[PDB]
């Protein structure tokens, strides 16, 4: 049962995850891990495709304290004043 | 030979060392992803606070 | 033995295969029955629109809520991590000598 | 908006605004924790003293230096140091002020990673930069070309620059400065009978070194003069009232900068480091490095060091060409001063690491945006 | 309208005004690009230094020569050189003054094509002319007949002219001049241990060659004198203050002109080139070319070249006919002086290449107008 | 009698007998002097350890390399090295055995003069010879034509030979090899926190470079792989029990051979050095030099260098000629092995430098007999 291949097509353009794809006949060996996944009684996790389609798709196209000094001399005066 | 058939690699070209190094890097990336997710959630909670 | 009898690693491989079959539709790489071991290293290449969240971070973010048993995955891969860097040829040659 | 300069060196944090003459908050970088049993209850017994309070109350405290040879080892202590120098000394909000930090060259990269991440996620700024201290010392000197020897409390580093161009292969780092001089002075004051073992007594030995020590012009003649007559001996008063009098340790202690084999280091002195840094450069600029030997840091504040290093380089350089040490009277704070001109420069405003660029690029922009 | 004369030779660009006796702007043809990292922000850090500024700041620069063996390899660098010699040195508008140009014989044609295209589409003059350098040297010599050996920095070429008629088949070209001498001098200085590998150090070896090297009158006897006694050895001062001493390498460097097998070339020497250039001419006109060996170029500025040239030609030629070398003291600028003589002539005004002629004929009229 | 071959390279001295296939005595060329204070009297505390004893006892020693970039800087140290390799390692009498020595091209001549004088007046052989290392490597390869790149620890030199004829003008020397790689690996290992400053730690960094480093086939893709994942990181065990792990520094360290601008040198890579050595030759022989690129030296022991060399030369050369890299598995000792080929040939026996020739001609017969 090809449960891994039964995926809906996406609405938006997706960022391509590059990988080295195996041949199919190599993947259908007797001792293969993918052969054990191909049994339908194995444990399968359903992904939430909505958030993956949401995020990984391509993007498209006041006078409180008035002073007459500058800030440097005022803060130097604050350091001078608050130590008293 | 069993792991060569298991991971669907060529038996005469499989080395166990690069296999275990790929698993080591995958575990390091796994722990770094969990740590970055925890730091991101903690900083998002602190920013919301 | 830990790689051959891992339970959560085929679960994660079917999860990334379903995500890639969603994600690489319409290309030559899609509709795959399997892939190599080096696919897990490239998972940080697929970034979000904000260049903050990679696909690995989002998969573990989804796995924290729905299927937490994937967080048991470093326990199975601890012994491959300890076994990495060990050259079998030099110790077998030393044992034979 | 005005900018902040904070030379967060190994020994003394020097922090202040931009465009100012003198650094407003100069205080040593120590975290003090109590080591005895407190029997009194009430009236605010703190578990950690940072800054001048740790200096005043040092007789019941273990003092830890969070920075060792320019590399921050303990990071919660450095978090408390930054918290004290922002909130308590300058009394400023770091969320509305840009900040220029200083860094020694040939530092481990994860140290810079953690400086960027803690500085952008605990004390989150609009902008922050990490600069080389020797470039700021050349900014303070008012000249474009020159070789800069900086010597703080942990790092003595040599960087040569010609017409705005630093040569990265000629930059040299030596982990020998005033803390190693202080530890060697603690080793050699035991010869005269005075025992200093605690971290609080390191401050007293540091005060002895700051107040009495001087760089000899000729070492062997000064040893012969101190061995012959007690004219070079000088006295100092301890906080317990005892009066000490020291002799050759006034000039044996700063001689470790010119002779690193005193503390067991294989590497050559600062004069050989300066000469090798000049000789590693291209040939046509070397004359312009001989006449512009800029000195900085508090370790070069002994009143015999300029003539001595002029003598050593003049012995090392070819004799047909002038040697001139640029030793300003305010070379203690020159890293902060050149940070204040660079923070006030109009062209520097495009070179800030903004918060948006940090969020886009992770903590990895500081390798490619800074030096 | 005063014309401009701009000898764009391989070695140094010599530009100035017509009718004058000395060129106003003599400056070397290099482009200097910085290679190290700039740290000091502001103060106009140019990305390419051209001419005298590249020479005076060469310790931080990679220097590129736009001409290699008489052929312009890099054209953007030559556009920068022409912009520098028009706008910065003479400070004249090119669109109101004619500009004469010089060129070596047996040049590939596309160099002349792109010279025509750039001087009428980027530096568009009212008129220009491209001339053979040897014809200009004979015009500055003030005689109608003679054979000119012109040796610049890339091309050593022999051209005979009799009564204003230049024989084309006897014109010879050899790709051995002053840059190859400088390359060989950097090769043979490694015997004495002085490793000159950078492009900046090539200018230092060129200054050594200009100040100290000379053509030997006999080569084996100067081996005997140099190997026997250290009387010929001369010391030189490097810009870092180091002093070198060279011995036989003073005269081993120009003997590549008289023996091209030193740098692995099958061709014969410049004296044999001159003798075969004379012998390829008619039997009637050889007598005047024996007595009028005019020489020009900076490679003819060694103080032993004329007597050696006379000795080798008198050994080669039959002894009944008179051999004479015409070596004026201003033969370095004689290409410019001949261009200034030819530009101010009244008969030259119909021989200009106009904008209208270029527009009707493409960039191909330079083959049918010039020689 | 049976001759000796003694490759006295910058890093490792390889000595052995003629007519043998493997060098009998391979040991590194260092002189170790103690720098700490000896307290236990007796038990034969030597003041200078040479060879493997300096390697085993390096934690209390200053190690000096007597050869720097193929040039012997310290001559007493190399006298100690020759005394150790004759009397202790090989256990031979040098006065009754000819000895073949190896030397890099474009060397200063006074180095060859002092080797001739010392080996005829301190280690007085019946006969000897001084040979170019590339010719010995080509004789080890069993072929007559080819271009040899030889990269030891101080010198990387390219020599092309066609039918036994070596073209001297195409020989190219570059002072970049394994010691500069070790110093650059010291400079880049400080990024990960591992401080290696002593001369003893240079051997540890060299062992890291020998055991873990490799030449990348494509540098930018390998940087992208190292930035992406930590799969190609590898761990090494220090002698104190600490385990380090290095990543991109496995291939950034040998990339300095292909990109010399990492350590500030202006020169081009070894592939461009090889290509310019080929293009300086005649046009008829280059097809023989493309197909026979012989490599030698320990700097070609990285297990990715031949494919990268073939890729870079195939990118440089025209595609209609075959690129083949001759990389035998024993090309580390091939400089020895071809010497053991050359010392045992019958036609070499008249080419020896006898003692009578040295006595009649001074130490000047080595310039006229050796190439
Ligand atoms: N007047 C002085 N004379 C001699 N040494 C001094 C003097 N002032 C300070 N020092 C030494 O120099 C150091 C100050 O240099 P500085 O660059 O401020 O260090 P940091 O910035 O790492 O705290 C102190 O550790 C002190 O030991
Ligand atoms: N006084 C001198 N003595 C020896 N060589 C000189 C002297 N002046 C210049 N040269 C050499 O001659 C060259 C200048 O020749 P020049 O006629 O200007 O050539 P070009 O015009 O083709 O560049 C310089 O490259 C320099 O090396
Ligand atoms: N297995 C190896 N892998 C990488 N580099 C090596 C290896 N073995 C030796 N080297 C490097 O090559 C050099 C040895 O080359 P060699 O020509 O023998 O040097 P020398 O003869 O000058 O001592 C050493 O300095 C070492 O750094
Ligand atoms: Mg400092
Ligand atoms: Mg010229
Ligand atoms: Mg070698």
């Amino acid at each position: 049962v090809p449960s891994h291949r039964r995926v809906n097509p996406p609405t938006l353009r997706m960022k391509k995850l590059n990988w080295q794809k195996l041949p199919s006949n190599v993947a259908r060996e007797h001792n293969s891990m993918w052969a054990s996944l191909s049994s339908p009684d194995a444990e399968a996790v359903e992904p939430d495709f909505s958030s993956i389609e949401r995020l990984f798709s391509f993007p498209a196209a006041e006078p409180k304290e008035i002073t007459f000094l500058d800030a440097k001399k005022s803060l130097n005066l604050n350091i001078f004043l608050k130590q008293f | 030979r069993e792991l060569a058939d298991y991971l669907c690699e060529d038996a005469q070209q499989l080395s166990l060392e690069d296999t275990f190094s790929t698993m080591k890097a995958f575990r390091d990336l796994f722990l770094r992803a969990l740590k970055e997710n925890k730091d991101r959630k903690e900083q998002a909670a602190k920013a919301e606070r | 033995e830990s790689l051959l009898t891992s339970r959560q690693l085929p679960i994660f491989c079917q999860l990334i295969l379903r995500i890639g079959n969603f994600l690489n539709y319409g290309s030559h790489t899609g509709d795959a029955d399997g892939f190599k071991i080096s696919t897990l290293l490239k998972l940080t290449e697929t970034k979000s629109q904000q260049n903050r969240v990679t696909l690995l971070h989002h998969v573990l973010e989804e796995a924290e809520k729905s299927h937490p048993d994937l967080l048991q995955l470093p326990r199975d891969l601890e012994q491959p991590s300890q076994a990495a860097g060990i050259n079998l040829e030099i110790i077998r040659s030393e044992a034979s000598s | 908006t005005t900018a902040l300069v904070c030379d967060n060196g190994s020994g003394l944090v020097k922090a202040g605004f931009a465009g100012d003459d003198a650094p407003r908050a100069v205080f040593p970088s120590i975290v003090g924790r109590p080591r005895h049993q407190g029997v009194m209850v009430g009236m605010g017994q703190k578990d950690s003293y940072v800054g001048d309070e740790a200096q005043s109350k040092r007789g019941i405290l273990t003092l830890k230096y969070p920075i060792e040879h320019g590399i921050i080892t303990n990071w919660d202590d450095m978090e408390k140091i930054w918290h004290h120098t922002f909130y308590n000394e300058l009394r400023v909000a770091p969320e509305e002020h840009p900040t220029l930090l200083t860094e020694a060259p040939l530092n481990p990269k994860a140290n810079r990673e953690k400086m960027t991440q803690i500085m952008f996620e605990t004390f989150n700024v609009p902008a922050m930069y990490v600069a080389i201290q020797a470039v700021l010392s050349l900014y303070a000197s008012g000249r474009t070309t020159g070789i800069v020897l900086d010597s703080g409390d942990g790092v003595t580093h040599n960087v040569p620059i010609y017409e705005g161009y630093a040569l990265p292969h000629a930059i040299m780092r030596l982990d020998l400065a005033g803390r190693d001089l202080t530890d060697y002075l603690m080793k050699i004051l035991t010869e005269r009978g005075y025992s200093f073992v605690t971290t609080a007594e390191r401050e007293i030995v540091r005060d002895i070194k700051e107040k009495l020590c001087y760089v000899a012009l000729d070492f062997e003649n000064e040893m012969a003069t101190a061995a012959s007559s007690s004219s070079l001996e000088k006295s100092y008063e301890l906080p317990d009232g005892q009066v000490i009098t020291i002799g050759n340790e006034r000039f044996r202690c700063p001689e470790t900068l010119f002779q690193p084999s005193f503390i067991g280091m294989e590497s050559a002195g600062i004069h050989e480091t300066t000469y090798n840094s000049i000789m590693k450069c291209d040939i046509d600029i070397r004359k312009d490095l001989y006449a512009n030997n800029v000195m900085s840091g508090g370790t070069t504040m002994y009143p015999g060091i300029a003539d001595r290093m002029q003598k050593e380089i003049t012995a090392l350089a070819p004799s047909t060409m002038k040697i001139k040490i640029i030793a300003p009277p305010e070379r203690k704070y020159s890293v902060w001063i050149g940070g204040s001109i660079l923070a006030s420069l109009s062209t520097f405003q495009q070179m800030w690491i903004t918060k948006q660029e940090y969020d886009e690029a992770g903590p990895s922009i500081v390798h490619r945006k800074c030096f």
